[PDB]
């Protein structure tokens, strides 16, 4: 008869999907773009020919100092201040709320019209292909298993093996 | 979603999610180092 | 009854105790930098006196030392709760006798002040901070090694090491 | 209740202090409610004054057993596989020593682990599966790993059926409130259609895979996965394709035989758990019966008839409310389900039914005292329930002058004889021991009881057993051997590696055990029936049905008037009870091993567990821990740094529990109280107590929290006591 | 839980110090040991010696009879 | 070094622990596993307490008769950390288990009826008032003692 | 990793390979 369930805060989850898969867009095209043979073969000897290895682990410091700094300081003032105690205006905070953010502060406000508004046309982009990404990556993102699972030869784990036609891996295209 | 001064609730025994687990990862320290009776240090 | 910041002259004094005798304490590298030669923990025994009477003991060089530091240490609790020390640079800090916006009771936020002269101890604060916490560093990386950087010929990469005992 | 009928949400309550009777968990805070809540959380004076709902709630969280018992199997079938041993075991009975559980080594762990058989680290069995496994009509690893999602598919389905009940808006009265057909249905086809079904898939494939299994091969080497279809060219090593017969009936030759069956009673030189060519033809035999007899019927009328002189008119009438109880129509089922179990207990260890079981000693008295357990743990329940039917469950009092209006009539009377009996027995039926003790510590035999001094003389078997092994020459048609092989008459021969059954000789020191368990299956009843009868209404206190069948006790006047209601005779009787099984136990290992588990070498000679060590030394209560506890136990005491250790290492908690018991069973209330202040106190003053106003135990919970604890503590000490006195050695 | 599981080792296992202590600040002489200011000598009492604690309060580690049995975890 | 004996530097009695008992964890000559994949005392259990050998760390640890080793800590020779080290940390835990026992706790009292709203939690495991205890530097250990609870509340 | 000639001098190969008589199957009966 139905769930009761509708989260209050289900307006969040999908700013999330904004992030997951609009960032997942910077992933299709990279990959599937390849080049395959560009003239042909890639060669990397640069920063990573002869000075012991180059990152690893130290990528993850160097990836995420900034990364931090740019994820971190995303949804603290997407836009809400005030940020103060006491009583509810409803999502877990909302402790901006009726107030924008400062009564007669400076520039908070982007633009015209008293609010945040970006105008009303600017629904026709980032409605179908962009919240595709969400729909998209769901099982072009769960192309992952196809992609590579099935460990090619090198490996069997806790062998059962149960089944032997032929290999599984990734190139496009299939077998049918 | 959650921003300052208190915030959403939880179950009866969701410390059976805090008895298994939390405590569970300690284990998780108590094979990592598999041993203990002192200790060194950091 | 009492709600919230309470405190009045309590710990903001600490900080600046510590950032202070942080400062004073980084003051102890420094040396052995430019022309590098002797440091690490050198049980330093300080810098020595003439070549005339000594030979490693001449006693504790500092038991008898800190029982004058003792009276003249408890002179600022001989100030802290009853404010008294001519300067009158911690306390509060100087410009005289001011700062009482936070030494009679009611804080909440308040930054402060002080200096006839100029600014602050304000761009002295920073310079507090980042040497406490500098410690941190600086007696953090000892347990492993003890000298800072070169050139481009083999040392600023990270090549092998040991890492912590297990 | 409130938020927010009827009619206007959907929007279900999640918020708002409490429901439980109405000047309910109040607004002011408290902690006695928590342990309200989970108890009597299943109930029915509350939830709604009206039947209706509460039969479409119990034929649904009935429901999520089925479902449970069904995600269990599962972890026993998956776990009974490919955390093997049973393939190794198979090939390899006699040698064996099974496990299905095995650790993963992490702290001390390991020691739990250690080697079972087929090659392997682990810890064993004492749950014979591996054992009605034997029946696998196939065998394979991976197979059993069908069986067992085959279990988890009867489940969520068996389960997405109680949703398809009370949550989905229910059935109604007339459809169990018209009882008028339930086990016509239940008894013809099921009760029939399985056994008979089980028949169908029990000579079908299981017979002939173990009927060329009792030799030797290695599985695959016999029994495919299919194989046993239209082929019935393999069931011609096993007999007939009925050659020239159709559909039984007689216009029939036999010149040389007479269909599977052919009957057997004893036990296969081989593998003695009792023959399969006969287990067809019992379940086969059953079914019919059930097939013909689920065929009653429509329901009074048949009780609504034979009446008498001092007999009960109300017999007639016996219960329009026998479609209106259920607490009645509960309490009546546990004392049948639940004494119609432990009379398993015995057809099990002098009449094996699986493959590999006497020789596997512990892994069928496990059985034998699990069940066992149920067969009384079942029983004080069966009586508790009488007590909530006697107290309340109809409305009025519509039911009227009957065999129960009678019974009551008198009732300072049936429970008025009982009594006497008790002490009757008690003296002849304890204090008998105790002369032996007062009189061979005198030191006299002369004159003690001894199944020699007192007299009875070399000889026993005049009486019955001797008249059951030996009875295949009546009406009896036969089948060398018995029914029973530890029955009095001829053989002996039975198996290879250690021992099974064989006759079980008796007379004295197996004549009073016999009897203490007179007594005390007696005196336990008493307390139930005076407790269940004495429902509602008394002369020490009549005004006594204004509550429920627990309340505390009454009050300190009339001199006591404290234990009375019957929660607490139902509280009182289980503690008898834990001893009534609990001794029970104690009698047949001490038999079983003293006398038959023991074993073959040449010319036979026998060397049981103990030579018999029973004879003249079980009649002296001390010799019960001279020849039991502190003999057998030294197991438990040696059992340190092994594989089983978990036995000695729970035998000293647990065997700490039970002693933890008495606290809660021996003691106060305000008193726990008094000092919960103290504590209340010292808590307020660092500002850190109030919320939740923390109160002692409630009465009747402290003695709730004794007795479950007494048993759980005062039970698994044995089931530790046990579990390291047949695994090695027995 | 430690035996059973068969780790003897591993057993926590507390000695009991304040214990044998009041004992070599007796006649305890066990296996020596100083203790800062006794030694075992050096200064023993000083102020007192051959009166008072002569052979008595001195019965030690005695394996039979000592007076005081030897005491750990 | 104390009552007992000295350490793993030597100590005799330990040795002859190490070696009988465990190895036999042998005592199975073979069973069988020649190239086999699971039944594992074989590897480790044994070598996981076993090559724990000669060392063990070296710890000191003073190891009596039989040799199972003991306790001292009275902050000398070698054994400090064995209490203080392990006792310390024992502290801080605790009293951070419980300044948020005393916490979220005496956030509760106020506002509108506030009648159990701890059968449900309000931020599980307080997740507001949680790192107040790293976020104790000193902290009870002064406003404890002043103001707050302060003798007043007393 | 690291390269050294050439991701191949001759290409992936001989590991699909089917060609001239693609057979095998289609053919194989
Ligand atoms: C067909 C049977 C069956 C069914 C369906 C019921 C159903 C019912 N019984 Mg009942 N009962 C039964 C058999 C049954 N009983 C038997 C065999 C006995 C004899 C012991 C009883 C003795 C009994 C009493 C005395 C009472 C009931 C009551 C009830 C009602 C309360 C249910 C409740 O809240 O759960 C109760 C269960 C709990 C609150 C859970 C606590 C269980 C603890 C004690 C754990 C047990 C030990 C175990 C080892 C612990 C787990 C392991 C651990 C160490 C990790 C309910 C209608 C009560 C009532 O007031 O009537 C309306 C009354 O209390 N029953
Ligand atoms: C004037 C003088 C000079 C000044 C500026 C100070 C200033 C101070 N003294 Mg001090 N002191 C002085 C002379 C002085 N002293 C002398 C001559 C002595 C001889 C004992 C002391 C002995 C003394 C002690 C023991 C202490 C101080 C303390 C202090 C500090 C707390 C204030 C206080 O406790 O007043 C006292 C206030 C009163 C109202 C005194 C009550 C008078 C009787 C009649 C009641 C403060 C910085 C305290 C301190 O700093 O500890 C951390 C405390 O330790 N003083
Ligand atoms: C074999 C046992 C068993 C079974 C089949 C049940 C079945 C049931 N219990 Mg129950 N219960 C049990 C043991 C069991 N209990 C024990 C040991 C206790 C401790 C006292 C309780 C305490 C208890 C309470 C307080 C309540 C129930 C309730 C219920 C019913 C509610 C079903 C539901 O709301 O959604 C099913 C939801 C899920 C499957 C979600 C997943 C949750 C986890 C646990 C899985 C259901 C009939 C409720 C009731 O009154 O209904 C009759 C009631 O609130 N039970
Ligand atoms: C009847 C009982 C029930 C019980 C008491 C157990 C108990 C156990 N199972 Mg188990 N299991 C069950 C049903 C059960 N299972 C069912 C229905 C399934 C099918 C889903 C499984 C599938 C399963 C697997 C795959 C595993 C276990 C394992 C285990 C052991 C690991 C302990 C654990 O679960 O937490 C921690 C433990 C002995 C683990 C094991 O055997 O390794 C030691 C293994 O992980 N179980
Ligand atoms: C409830 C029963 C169970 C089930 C589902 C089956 C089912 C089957 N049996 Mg069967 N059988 C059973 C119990 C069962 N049997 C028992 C208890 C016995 C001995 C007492 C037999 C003796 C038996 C024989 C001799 C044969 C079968 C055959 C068959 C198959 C087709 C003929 C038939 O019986 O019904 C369907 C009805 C018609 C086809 C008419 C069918 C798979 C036959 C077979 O292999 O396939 C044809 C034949 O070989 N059965
Ligand atoms: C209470 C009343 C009424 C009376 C006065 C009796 C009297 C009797 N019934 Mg009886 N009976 C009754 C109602 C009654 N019945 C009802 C209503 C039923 C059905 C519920 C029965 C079912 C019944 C059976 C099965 C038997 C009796 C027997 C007997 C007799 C016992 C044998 C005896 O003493 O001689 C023996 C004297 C010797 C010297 C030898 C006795 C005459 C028994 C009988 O038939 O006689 C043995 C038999 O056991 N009755
Ligand atoms: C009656 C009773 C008995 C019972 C059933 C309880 C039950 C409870 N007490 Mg409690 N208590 C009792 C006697 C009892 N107390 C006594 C005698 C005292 C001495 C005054 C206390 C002092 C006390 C304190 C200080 C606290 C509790 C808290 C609690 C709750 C913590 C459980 C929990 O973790 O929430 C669900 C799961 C979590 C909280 C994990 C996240 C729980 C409801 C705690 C509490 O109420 O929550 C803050 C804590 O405040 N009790
Ligand atoms: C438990 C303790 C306490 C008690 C009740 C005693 C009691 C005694 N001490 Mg003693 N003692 C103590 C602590 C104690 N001591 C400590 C801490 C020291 C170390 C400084 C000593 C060092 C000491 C000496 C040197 C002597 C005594 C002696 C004595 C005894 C006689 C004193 C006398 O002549 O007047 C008397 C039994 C005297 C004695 O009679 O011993 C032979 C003398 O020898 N004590
Ligand atoms: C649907 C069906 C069926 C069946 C069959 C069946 C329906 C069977 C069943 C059976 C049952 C059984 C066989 C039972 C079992 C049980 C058990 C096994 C249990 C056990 C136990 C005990 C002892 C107690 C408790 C515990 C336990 C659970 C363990 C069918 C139907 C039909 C139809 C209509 C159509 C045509 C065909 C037919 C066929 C005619
Ligand atoms: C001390 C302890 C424990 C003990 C314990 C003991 C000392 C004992 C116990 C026991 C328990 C039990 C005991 C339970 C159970 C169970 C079971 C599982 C059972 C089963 C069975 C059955 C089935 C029926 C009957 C029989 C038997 C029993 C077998 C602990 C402590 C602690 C601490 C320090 C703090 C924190 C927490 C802890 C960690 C916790
Ligand atoms: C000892 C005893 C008590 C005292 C027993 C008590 C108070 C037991 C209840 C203790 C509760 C279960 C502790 C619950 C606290 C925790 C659940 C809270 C923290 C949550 C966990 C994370 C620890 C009685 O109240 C009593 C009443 C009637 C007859 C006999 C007795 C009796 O013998």
């Amino acid at each position: 008869s139905d769930p009761e369930s509708l989260r209050w805060n289900v307006q969040a989850e999908l700013v999330h999907s904004r992030w997951a898969m609009l960032g997942a867009a910077g992933i299709f095209i990279p990959e599937f773009l390849t080049k395959l043979g560009i003239l042909n073969t890639p060669s990397w000897y640069t920063a990573g020919e002869q000075e012991y290895f180059t990152d690893t682990t130290t990528l993850f410091i160097v990836e995420l100092v900034f990364i931090g700094w740019a994820e971190g300081r995303r949804w603290a003032d997407i836009l809400n201040p005030g940020c103060v105690n006491t009583d509810p205006i409803f999502p877990n905070n909302k402790l901006t709320g009726t107030d924008v953010g400062y009564p007669g502060g400076l520039w908070f406000d982007p633009l015209g019209w008293g609010s945040a508004s970006p105008q009303k046309l600017k629904e026709l982009r980032t409605k179908e292909i962009k919240n595709g990404r969400l729909a998209m990556l769901a099982v072009m993102g769960a192309w992952f298993q196809h992609i590579y699972t099935g460990t090619g030869p090198i490996d069997n784990l806790f062998a059962a093996h149960l089944a032997d036609p032929h290999a599984t891996i990734f190139a496009a295209f299939t077998p049918k | 979603m959650r921003d300052f001064k208190t915030y959403l609730s939880v179950a009866p025994v969701l410390s059976t999610l805090w008895f298994g687990s939390l405590a569970g990862l300690l284990i998780e320290i108590n094979r990592f180092f598999p041993d203990a009776l002192t200790f060194p240090f950091f | 009854l009492a709600e919230d910041p309470e405190n009045l002259r309590w710990f903001v004094q600490a900080e600046l105790v510590n950032g202070r005798w942080a400062m004073l304490g980084v003051a102890g590298m420094l040396l052995p930098e430019v022309f590098t030669s002797i440091g690490i923990i050198n049980v330093p025994k300080w810098y020595a006196a003439g070549k005339e009477e000594y030979f490693a003991s001449s006693s504790t060089l500092f038991v008898i030392e800190f029982i004058l530091s003792h009276y003249v240490e408890i002179r600022r609790w001989q100030d802290i709760k009853n404010p008294g020390s001519v300067n009158q640079d911690p306390i509060f800090k100087q410009y005289s006798l001011p700062a009482g916006e936070v030494g009679y009771p009611g804080g909440i936020f308040n930054p402060l002040n002080f200096a006839p002269t100029l600014e602050a101890k304000e761009k002295e604060i920073a310079n507090g901070r980042l040497m406490l916490a500098f410690l941190g560093f600086i007696i953090q990386h000892n347990v492993t090694g003890k000298g800072p950087f070169d050139n481009l010929l083999q040392h600023i990469s990270d090549p092998w090491h040991n890492t912590i005992v297990q | 209740l409130v938020d927010r009928d009827p009619i206007k949400t959907s929007f279900e309550q999640w918020a708002k202090p409490g429901h439980f009777s109405r000047t309910i968990a109040k607004g002011p805070d408290t902690t006695t409610w928590i342990w309200n809540l989970h108890a009597d959380a299943h109930d029915f004076d509350s939830h709604t004054s009206d039947l209706e709902e509460i039969s479409r709630k119990v034929f649904s969280a009935h429901f999520g057993q089925l479902s449970i018992i069904f995600l269990w199997l599962s972890g026993m079938y998956f776990h009974g596989a490919r955390f093997s041993n049973y393939e190794a075991w198979l090939n390899d009975p006699t040698h064996i020593g099974p496990s299905a559980q095995v650790v993963w080594p992490i702290v001390g762990q390991e020691i739990l682990n250690g080697d079972v058989g087929g090659g392997f680290r682990g810890i064993q069995i004492t749950s014979g599966f591996f054992q009605i496994w034997r029946a696998s009509g196939i065998t394979s690893e991976l197979q059993l790993y069908c069986t067992a999602i085959g279990a988890l598919v009867f489940a969520g389905l068996m389960l997405f059926a109680g949703w398809f009940h009370y949550h989905k808006a229910a059935p109604k009265l007339a459809w169990f409130q018209d009882v008028e057909s339930m086990l016509n249905h239940h008894l013809a086809g099921l009760l029939g259609l399985g056994s008979l079904s089980w028949a169908r898939h029990q000579v079908h494939v299981s017979l002939p895979i173990n009927q060329f299994l009792n030799a030797g091969v290695d599985p695959k080497e016999i029994p495919l996965p299919h194989e046993f279809i239209l082929n019935r060219d393999l069931l011609a090593q096993l007999y007939p394709s009925f050659a020239e017969g159709a559909t039984p009936f007689f216009t029939l030759n036999w010149s040389k035989y007479a269909d599977f069956l052919t009957f057997r009673g004893g036990l296969d030189p081989l593998t003695g758990g009792l023959w399969l060519t006969d287990i067809a033809h019992h379940h086969l035999a059953i079914a019919i019966l059930f097939l013909i007899a689920g065929h009653m019927y429509r329901i009074k009328d048949i009780l609504e008839a034979h009446k008498g002189p001092f007999t009960g008119q109300g017999h007639k009438g016996l219960y329009e409310i026998l479609t209106t109880s259920w607490h009645a129509q509960l309490s009546i089922n546990l004392a049948m389900l639940g004494s119609l179990t432990i009379v398993v207990a015995q057809h099990m260890y002098s009449m094996p039914p699986y493959p590999y079981l006497a020789t596997d000693y512990a892994t069928q008295l496990s059985l034998f005292t699990h069940h066992m357990w149920i067969g009384g743990f079942l029983i004080v329940g069966a009586a508790a329930h009488a007590a909530i039917f006697m107290v309340r469950d109809y409305d009025p009092t519509t039911r009227y002058n009957d065999l129960l209006d009678r019974v009551l009539r008198h009732r300072d009377a049936i429970i008025s004889h009982l009594n006497w009996v008790c002490i009757f027995l008690g003296f002849h039926s304890f204090g008998l021991y105790i002369h032996n003790d007062t009189m061979s510590a005198l030191g006299r035999p002369q004159d003690m009881f001894s199944d020699t001094a007192i007299q009875l003389q070399p000889v026993f078997a005049q009486w019955i057993q001797n008249t059951h092994a030996l009875a295949p020459g009546t009406t009896a048609p036969g089948a060398t051997a018995s029914t029973s092989l530890t029955w009095g008459g001829g053989d002996l021969v039975a198996v290879g590696n250690k021992v099974a059954l064989l006759p079980i000789p008796l007379g004295t020191a197996d004549f009073l055990v016999h009897h203490i368990h007179a007594f005390t299956i007696h005196v336990t009843v008493l307390i139930l029936l005076k407790g269940v009868l004495f429902a509602r209404s008394s002369r020490l206190i009549p005004d006594k049905a204004n509550l429920g069948f627990r309340f505390p006790c009454d009050g300190p006047g009339r001199g006591g008037t404290c234990q009375v209601s019957a929660w607490d005779h139902v509280f009182l009787g289980l503690f008898w009870m834990y001893n009534s099984i609990s001794v029970v136990i104690f009698h047949f290992s001490w038999k079983m091993q003293s006398d038959v588990w023991g074993t073959i070498n040449d010319q036979g000679v026998v060397t049981h567990i103990t030579a018999g060590n029973f004879a003249q030394s079980s009649i002296t209560i001390n010799g019960w821990l001279r020849d039991f506890l502190w003999a057998q136990a030294s197991q438990v005491i040696q059992s340190y740094g092994s594989s089983l250790s978990a036995y000695g290492l729970f035998f000293l908690g647990a065997h700490f529990v039970w002693a933890f018991s008495l606290m809660f069973l021996f003691s106060g209330r305000g008193y726990w109280q008094e000092l919960i202040e103290s504590i209340v106190w010292a808590h307020n003053k660092l500002k850190v107590a109030p919320a939740t106003q923390p109160r002692a135990l409630s009465i009747v919970q402290g003695r709730a929290v004794g007795v479950t604890h007494y048993l759980l503590g005062g039970i698994a000490t044995t089931w530790a006591f046990f579990l390291a006195r047949i695994i090695a050695v027995g | 839980v430690m035996l059973a599981f068969g780790t003897p080792e591993k057993q926590i296992l507390i000695e009991p110090i304040f214990a044998q202590w009041i004992q070599s600040a007796h006649g305890k002489t066990t296996y020596g040991f100083d203790i800062p200011l006794s030694s075992t000598n050096g200064p023993a009492l000083n102020a007192g010696r051959n009166i008072w604690l002569p052979g008595w309060l001195n019965a030690i580690n005695e394996n039979s009879n000592s007076l005081f049995l030897t005491i750990g975890p | 070094d104390i009552a007992g004996l000295t350490p793993c530097k030597e100590s005799k009695q330990f040795a002859k622990r190490e070696k009988q008992a465990l190895k036999k964890l042998q005592a199975s000559l073979k069973l069988y596993a020649d190239d086999s994949a699971p039944a594992l005392a074989i590897k480790a259990t044994m070598e996981k307490t076993k090559k724990r050998f000669d060392n063990y760390g070296k710890y000191g640890l003073l190891c009596g008769s039989d040799g199972l080793p003991h306790l001292i800590v009275s902050g000398d020779q070698r054994h400090w950390g064995e209490f203080i080290t392990p006792g310390i940390l024992f502290l801080y835990i605790a009293g951070w288990i419980g300044w948020v026992g005393r916490s979220y706790l005496i956030a509760i009292r106020d506002e509108k009826k506030p009648t159990q709203k701890e059968i449900i939690i309000d931020v599980p495991l307080a997740s507001s008032l949680l790192f107040r205890g790293f976020s104790w530097p000193v902290a009870a250990y002064r406003e404890l003692l002043n103001g707050e609870l302060v003798d007043n509340n007393f | 990793g690291v390269i050294e000639e050439y991701l191949e001098k001759s290409k992936t190969n001989k590991e699909l390979n089917d060609k001239k008589r693609l057979a095998t199957t289609g053919a194989n009966f």
